[PDB]
């Protein structure tokens, strides 16, 4: 066992040194053995650190034909999230979601597990695929606001352009409803109820406040709909609006945004520091 | 009163960091007495923050947070560098970090000197590919925690660190020192005497006789010192840091601006043209509500005026939203006196809506 054949071995795999060494040692000299003993290795580093919050990450889009599908695989920091070997894993598991029409998650994590084990054990992060999503349509385009925003828009009439400016639209404004009616009777009686109490011990007297209330939820189904939203890169008219405008129509959309509903974890150096001190 | 230097550590989140920077405030303590970090050596004051996150430093490095004058990379003997090395060297070369120490950490885990040696060949050859010089690096092995845990002969190697950041880290250039810099906020004739204009010395000191250029907005011309002065008392010098009013011979009040700069002949250009590290605030820092796109025409306000400029987002970019941080070329309606490093806010509506730092002067 030479520091040449050790080197060969962190070539091929990008282990840590000292892994390459214990392993190629256990291996006797089998560059090929040893590679497979780091996968039975590799398993349980992964292990250790699958507690780690893993709120980084990339969110990534990609569409085939009538099918398009939305990816979040995440990672512990961004310095991970722009690295080319996560990159080209993130790339390899969209590819695969797309080409089979994978949708449920954990069949995703499970043809990857083997992969994803060697790559967080050269990388040293936690690395989780965390959710998929398809998106059809008759006509499919997307959004990427870099890494951390990716939107699927499907659409019926409409151009390339016109689909992309939407779906930056969808990046920057949210909706989560296509239409103001697509909100259900039962949502907008809860939101009704919710105004009116506010409205009511503000000390509105009861005939003024349920007519502002009904104001209002206009303003509210108007404010969670794609239609009903000021188009972003010309407010003074709706997405509703500017859909007409072109005699089209929007039959979906996906919004995926790296780590939501990931709780931040909130660190200070000075006072890790001082601990130790 | 010692000189003031701003650190930082950067490298994998196994590797230390953390560990070091405990090591090296003890130690340094230890030996010298006496969210970030201050230690002390004989000669230096050091200020050290962590590098956790690209965009959050870039960010902090935008938004006023001090510019590190030099950084500890930190990486584990045990593993060598990290795919993830890569970005964290090239967080390096984006925001200019002018010099780089490496501690290779965890020594005490690594019996092999020939692995040892392809560790630090390893980390040279990542150095020297994005341009820092790998082969004159500083490489100090070490173990954070043993020093920590007060193993003399670890110990050692924090000091010699410290000796690194006090002799491979130029010491950093008092603000005095440099040459003479005025930003003008004001001007005023006196019947009699001349032009005055008033504003906060940046940089240098200006004294009775010496001659300076107007540079910036107009044609630059050139003057002389006849006077300066603090509250109407009349100084032979104004120095770094003092509100003095500058008075000129020759020059006319309809000559000079406000947001035009006194300056030592020859020492700054004006420019119009240049590429940037923007931040954007978001609506909850009192930013922007909604995103840009690529005909925003703000306003980049240079130390005390705002100057009207159009806008070149990177290609694949097409909107901006509140919050984001970016790389952007500008084009300034007329020029503006500037050099790389030179902060600015941007405005709109006479609002700072963000804050960037110029890059590259372009033209
Ligand atoms: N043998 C050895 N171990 C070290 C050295 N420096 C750090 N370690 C160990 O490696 C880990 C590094 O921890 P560090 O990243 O500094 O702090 P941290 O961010 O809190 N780590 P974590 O959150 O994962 O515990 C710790 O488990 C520490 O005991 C060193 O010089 N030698």
């Amino acid at each position: 066992i030479t520091a040449s054949l050790v080197k060969e071995l962190r070539e091929r795999t990008g282990a840590g040194m000292m892994d390459c060494k214990k392993a190629l040692t256990e291996a006797n000299g089998d560059i090929e053995l040893a590679i497979e003993n780091m996968r039975k290795s590799g398993a349980i580093k992964a292990a250790k650190k699958a507690g780690n919050v893993a709120a980084d990450g990339v969110i990534k889009t990609k569409i085939d034909g009538n099918y398009g599908i939305i990816l979040e695989v995440n990672c512990q920091t961004d310095f991970v999230a722009k690295d080319a070997g996560f990159q080209a894993f993130a790339d390899k598991v969209l590819d695969a979601a797309v080409a089979g029409k994978i949708t449920d998650v954990e069949v995703l994590k499970a043809q990857f597990e083997e992969e994803r084990v060697a790559l967080v054990a050269k990388i040293g992060e936690n690395i989780n695929i965390r959710r998929v999503a398809a998106l059809e349509g008759d006509v499919l385009g997307s959004y990427q606001h870099g890494a951390r925003i990716g939107v699927l828009v499907a659409a019926k009439g409409a151009d390339e352009e016109l689909v992309k400016h939407i779906a930056m639209h969808v990046a920057a404004s949210k909706p989560e409803f296509i239409k103001p009616e697509d909100v259900s009777a039962e949502v907008v009686e809860k939101e009704y109820q919710v105004q009116l109490d506010i409205a009511m011990q503000s000390g509105k007297p009861k005939e003024i406040a349920e007519k502002m209330v009904e104001g209002r939820m206009k303003k509210f189904t108007g404010e969670v709909s794609l239609t009903g939203q000021p188009f972003v890169m010309e407010p003074s008219k709706t997405v509703g609006q500017l859909l007409k405008e072109h005699n089209a129509e929007v039959t979906g959309f996906i919004r995926f945004e790296v780590g939501e509903g990931i709780e931040k974890v909130e660190t200070d150096f000075a006072a890790e520091v001082a601990a130790m001190s | 009163t010692k000189p003031h230097v701003n650190v930082g550590t950067i490298g994998h989140v196994d590797h230390g960091k953390t560990t070091l920077t405990a090591a090296i405030t003890t130690v340094l303590a230890k030996t010298y007495g006496g969210s970030h970090v201050e230690y002390d050596t004989p000669t230096r004051h050091y200020a050290h923050v962590d590098c956790p996150g690209h965009a959050d430093y870039v960010k902090n490095m935008i938004t006023g947070a001090a510019q590190m004058d030099g950084a500890i990379l930190v990486v584990a003997a045990t593993d060598g560098p990290m795919p993830q090395t890569r970005e964290h060297i090239l967080l390096g070369r984006q925001v200019g970090v002018p010099y780089i120490i490496v501690f290779l950490n965890k020594c005490d885990m690594v019996d092999d000197e020939e692995l040892l040696e392809l560790v630090e060949m390893e980390v040279r050859e990542l150095l020297s590919q994005y341009d820092f010089p790998g082969d004159d690096t500083p490489i100090v092995r070490g173990s954070a925690l043993k020093a920590l845990e007060g193993d003399a002969e670890w110990e050692a190697k924090i000091l010699e660190l410290a000796g690194f950041l006090d002799s491979y880290i130029p010491e950093p250039e008092r603000a005095i020192d440099k040459p003479f810099l005025l930003p003008i906020e004001d001007v005023f004739s006196i019947s009699g005497r001349g032009t005055v204009v008033t504003g906060r010395v940046e940089r240098g000191i200006i004294k009775v006789g010496e001659e300076v250029e107007i540079v910036g907005i107009k044609e630059t011309q050139k003057s002389t010192c006849t006077g300066v002065e603090m509250f109407r008392k009349l100084l032979d010098e104004g120095r770094a840091g003092e509100n003095v009013g500058v008075l000129l011979r020759g020059i006319k009040r309809e000559e000079i601006e406000r947001g035009q700069v006194l300056a030592k002949p020859g020492t700054i250009k004006p420019h119009t043209k240049f590429e940037s590290e923007v931040y954007i605030l978001s609506k909850d820092e009192g930013g922007r509500h909604t995103p840009f796109f690529k005909g925003y025409r703000p306003q980049f306000y240079f130390r005390t005026t705002d100057v009207t400029g159009t806008i070149e987002l990177p290609e694949g970019v097409e909107m901006v939203m509140p919050g984001d941080n970016i790389k952007m070329v500008v084009t300034l309606i007329h020029p503006i006196a500037m050099d790389d490093g030179l902060r600015f806010a941007i405005r709109e509506g006479g609002r700072t809506v963000g804050a960037g730092v110029v890059a590259k002067v372009l033209g």
